[PDB]
Protein backbone atom coordinates (compact mmCIF):
# COMPACT_ATOMS: atom_id res chain seq x y z
CA UNK A 1 0.00 0.00 0.00
CA UNK A 2 2.80 2.45 0.24
CA UNK A 3 4.55 1.05 -3.23
CA UNK A 4 7.65 3.56 -4.21
CA UNK A 5 8.04 6.35 -7.09
CA UNK A 6 10.90 7.12 -7.98
CA UNK A 7 11.31 10.00 -11.05
CA UNK A 8 14.58 8.56 -13.26
CA UNK A 9 16.14 11.87 -14.47
CA UNK A 10 19.49 13.16 -15.55
CA UNK A 11 20.17 9.61 -16.10
CA UNK A 12 20.82 7.08 -18.76
CA UNK A 13 17.58 4.93 -18.47
CA UNK A 14 19.95 2.13 -20.41
CA UNK A 15 18.18 -0.76 -21.13
CA UNK A 16 20.55 -3.20 -22.44
CA UNK A 17 21.67 -5.38 -19.35
CA UNK A 18 18.09 -6.18 -19.21
CA UNK A 19 18.54 -7.69 -22.64
CA UNK A 20 21.51 -8.80 -22.02
CA UNK A 21 20.47 -10.17 -18.80
CA UNK A 22 19.58 -13.89 -18.95
CA UNK A 23 17.63 -13.93 -15.74
CA UNK A 24 14.54 -12.31 -17.10
CA UNK A 25 12.33 -14.70 -18.45
CA UNK A 26 9.11 -12.77 -19.49
CA UNK A 27 9.48 -9.17 -20.72
CA UNK A 28 6.56 -8.15 -23.16
CA UNK A 29 6.06 -4.34 -24.00
CA UNK A 30 2.42 -3.85 -25.39
CA UNK A 31 3.13 0.01 -26.30
CA UNK A 32 6.60 -0.08 -27.84
CA UNK A 33 9.29 -2.49 -29.18
CA UNK A 34 12.97 -3.25 -27.88
CA UNK A 35 13.82 -2.78 -31.61
CA UNK A 36 12.59 0.90 -31.88
CA UNK A 37 13.20 1.49 -28.38
CA UNK A 38 16.88 2.76 -29.24
CA UNK A 39 15.33 5.78 -31.28
CA UNK A 40 12.31 6.13 -29.09
CA UNK A 41 12.83 8.79 -26.07
CA UNK A 42 10.78 8.85 -22.76
CA UNK A 43 9.96 11.94 -20.85
CA UNK A 44 10.33 10.57 -17.24
CA UNK A 45 10.50 6.65 -15.82
CA UNK A 46 8.88 6.33 -12.22
CA UNK A 47 10.57 2.60 -10.63
CA UNK A 48 7.15 1.61 -8.86
CA UNK A 49 8.06 -1.36 -6.46
CA UNK B 1 -13.91 -21.46 -32.97
CA UNK B 2 -10.34 -21.26 -32.17
CA UNK B 3 -9.77 -22.73 -36.13
CA UNK B 4 -8.76 -18.88 -36.63
CA UNK B 5 -5.46 -18.20 -36.05
CA UNK B 6 -2.74 -14.75 -37.11
CA UNK B 7 0.88 -14.25 -37.27
CA UNK B 8 2.49 -12.24 -33.91
CA UNK B 9 5.93 -11.97 -34.85
CA UNK B 10 7.36 -11.37 -38.53
CA UNK B 11 11.27 -10.45 -38.77
CA UNK B 12 9.58 -7.27 -41.27
CA UNK B 13 6.62 -5.64 -42.38
CA UNK B 14 5.38 -7.98 -45.18
CA UNK B 15 5.15 -6.08 -48.83
CA UNK B 16 1.05 -5.62 -49.71
CA UNK B 17 -0.86 -8.66 -51.18
CA UNK B 18 1.72 -11.32 -49.50
CA UNK B 19 0.64 -14.88 -48.04
CA UNK B 20 2.59 -15.87 -45.28
CA UNK B 21 2.88 -19.46 -44.16
CA UNK B 22 6.01 -19.97 -42.40
CA UNK B 23 5.57 -21.80 -38.50
CA UNK B 24 9.22 -21.39 -37.85
CA UNK B 25 9.61 -20.33 -33.89
CA UNK B 26 10.42 -17.00 -33.48
CA UNK B 27 13.48 -15.28 -31.26
CA UNK B 28 13.66 -12.75 -29.66
CA UNK B 29 17.34 -12.03 -29.61
CA UNK B 30 19.78 -12.34 -31.90
CA UNK B 31 20.99 -15.71 -29.88
CA UNK B 32 20.27 -18.66 -32.35
CA UNK B 33 17.06 -20.53 -31.42
CA UNK B 34 18.46 -24.49 -31.94
CA UNK B 35 15.66 -27.50 -31.62
CA UNK B 36 12.05 -26.45 -31.11
CA UNK B 37 12.80 -23.74 -28.31
CA UNK B 38 14.87 -21.57 -26.77
CA UNK B 39 16.03 -18.07 -24.98
CA UNK B 40 12.99 -16.21 -24.96
CA UNK B 41 11.78 -18.31 -28.26
CA UNK B 42 7.99 -18.46 -28.33
CA UNK B 43 5.34 -19.92 -31.28
CA UNK B 44 4.66 -16.99 -33.54
CA UNK B 45 0.53 -18.28 -34.13
CA UNK B 46 -1.72 -17.52 -31.53
CA UNK B 47 -5.84 -19.00 -32.00
CA UNK B 48 -8.59 -16.12 -32.11
CA UNK B 49 -11.03 -16.42 -28.80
Amino acid sequence: YAWNRKRISNCVADYSVLYNSASFSTFKCYGVSPTKLNDLCFTNVYADS
Amino acid sequence: NYNYLYRLFRKSNLKPFERDISTEIYQAGSTPCNGVEGFNCYFPLQSYG
